[PDB]
């Protein structure tokens, strides 16, 4: 669903890639789904019971794992990303898994359109609208 | 109320006189302790840099001094 | 869309940021300000969500017209006041025109008499009592 | 040596008397910010395009209460507002609402409570406003 | 031209300085002499650099036609004032006669009655509110 | 856009230049536009995302680069420099890199259109730009 080749240079392809490797005999080219390409792979990351956010894009999506995981959700999400990437390739999903603490550490705060973080009981910032 | 209010601009001279010599690590210690002990325990720190515009009371430069 | 993620604040820090979907200044006690609280609050519906937290935490609340008090419930005073010249009614009457009748705590009196019994916050009970006697000096 | 291409304050652990006084140019008013009020401190980047509807909305996030009596503007904080209620022997709440309104210290966020016609009202807010509502109330009785 | 180059300056050696351009001698409080001034400044309109610099610094001023005073903000006292038997457009037709009306700030009241309101620097209020009743004392 | 020689007063520098240089065989003499030589210069110093100020007068340009930049502005700035330098030399535009400290650092400021910078709660610093 990416691609606008025809029939005839399509042959052109699989000349140009049996020229370029010896061994092979002869290259065989299927065109694959691209919607069962990133269901299998939200539904491979609900199985796990990981938190995600999925970010929807042209030409990609990718995948957002954030915390404070604990031991027992690495290593589950360690070996689902790497039986993944043998069997479709870090081209079109993106995996993005990256372990942070708690954000604004110990702050109260007022989120939402109109935010302010509490650094003391007499004290307000007012950055970015939390 | 009222005669206190007329008395501080009679004290003006002894207020600097106790400034200049007491120390500023010590009336910063007797300031916080006094606003600890009338507010509460949730009440802000005063650090060094009140010392331009405000100053301290006669009840902390006088045990400080 | 909007909503306060208190962590362990003291009852003056939190009540504050409900004071913006509160239309009124909130004015929180000295004793009742020592009570903490955590958790993911969602500020959308103010005046049931303090209700609700008055009766759980154990407070008394009164808005008069311009700020909302807030006491701890250990700070509730009543009084008995007589009137000479003036009955219940007309004192009531008073009250419902000008907007200081307060249904949670209301007059308990004979309906046409000069002795009656009032309770409720420290602010309500002081000015209660001092509209009531400076009618009947005024009569 | 100031790089920045708007127009703006920047307050970096401002304390509340020296972040107001930046304001009272866009206010045309000087700003009076009480003993307890300035130690609270606030800090960001703020801009000012009117005023009177920013320190309204910033007296409720912080928790303040204020007046403009036509020369400054005062800035209390919320738990210094205190309550008073006194009789008038013969003049109206109705007379002296023509007073204030005719004057013009008439404050339509503290407004006076009671009866249309009688003696006695209920008034609350900053101190310079009760201080001034009670002061002019017994000093019209005792000339009338 | 001229001007003025102050380096750390205590408003008491940069208002005096301004003193010759403005034709009156200034008087600085010393409530208000513990702030601070730098910077190269130059008086081609000083009379609007006055009024800019008491917005931007925080200060109230007066002029009563003999000199310049001048205080920080927080020295603002005001007072309330009953004349029993003359009228405010009266009393405000002694200051518009006399010199001393100022109309940053001028007499809140009723045109025609006794009570009015004063609010300003504390040599203004004092010196209206000992006038005004130095005028009850003649009728 | 500087000079006017014509046809044979350029043809006598070619053969005055020619005679100097024993080892060439003829000096080939071309012109270029002016206003290309101040465009690729600020071309390329746009494209670094480098703070600069452009002072244009007659017979020449200059850059200014001031600042408190960080340790890899200073690096993208030789490496833009030193390679502008190569191709065209310093005789019509010229770069000025001068590093400085910044005031505004614990400092809080107005900017806009009356400026100053209260450098203590108790001073103020009107600056003149």
């Amino acid at each position: 669903q990416r691609n606008t080749m025809s029939k005839k240079e399509l042959e052109v392809l699989s000349q140009k890639l049996r020229a370029l490797m010896p061994y092979a005999d002869s290259v065989n080219i299927t065109l694959m789904d691209d919607v069962t390409a990133a269901g299998q792979a939200e539904a491979g990351l609900k199985q796990q019971a990981l938190p995600y956010s999925r970010r929807n894009h042209k030409g990609g999506v990718t995948f957002v794992i954030q915390g404070a995981l604990d031991d027992v959700e690495i290593l589950r999400a360690r070996q689902f990303v790497d039986s993944y990437y043998r069997t479709w390739g870090g081209r079109y999903v993106q995996f993005a898994i990256e372990l942070k603490d708690d954000w604004l550490k110990g702050r109260s705060f007022q989120y939402g359109a109109e935010g302010y973080i509490k650094m003391s009981p007499g004290h307000w910032y007012f950055p970015s609208p939390l | 109320s009222s005669l206190s209010k007329h008395v501080d601009e009679g004290l003006d001279g002894y207020r600097d006189y106790l400034i200049k010599y007491s120390d500023r690590e010590l009336v910063q210690f007797f300031e916080n302790a006094q606003l600890k002990r009338q507010y509460g325990e949730e009440t802000e720190t005063v650090k060094r840099d009140k010392d331009e515009i405000e100053k301290p009371s006669i009840f902390a430069l006088l045990p400080a001094y | 869309g909007s909503g306060f993620v208190a962590k362990d604040d003291s009852l003056r820090t939190f009540f504050d940021a409900m004071a913006l979907q509160l239309k009124e200044p909130v004015i929180v006690s000295k004793m009742a300000a020592r009570k903490k609280i955590t958790g993911n609050f969602e500020f959308h519906d103010p005046n049931a969500l303090l209700e609700k937290l008055s009766l759980q935490l154990g407070l008394i609340w009164y808005f008069d017209g311009q700020a909302i008090y807030i006491y701890d419930a250990s700070e509730m005073r009543n009084a008995v006041v007589s009137l000479r010249n003036v009955s219940l009614n007309e004192f009531n009457n008073f009250l419902k025109r000008s907007g200081l009748y307060n249904k949670n705590y209301p007059l308990r009196g004979d309906n046409r008499k000069g002795t009656f019994y009032v309770s409720g916050p420290p602010v309500y009970v002081d000015m209660v009592v001092n509209a009531a006697t400076m009618m009947d000096k005024q009569n």
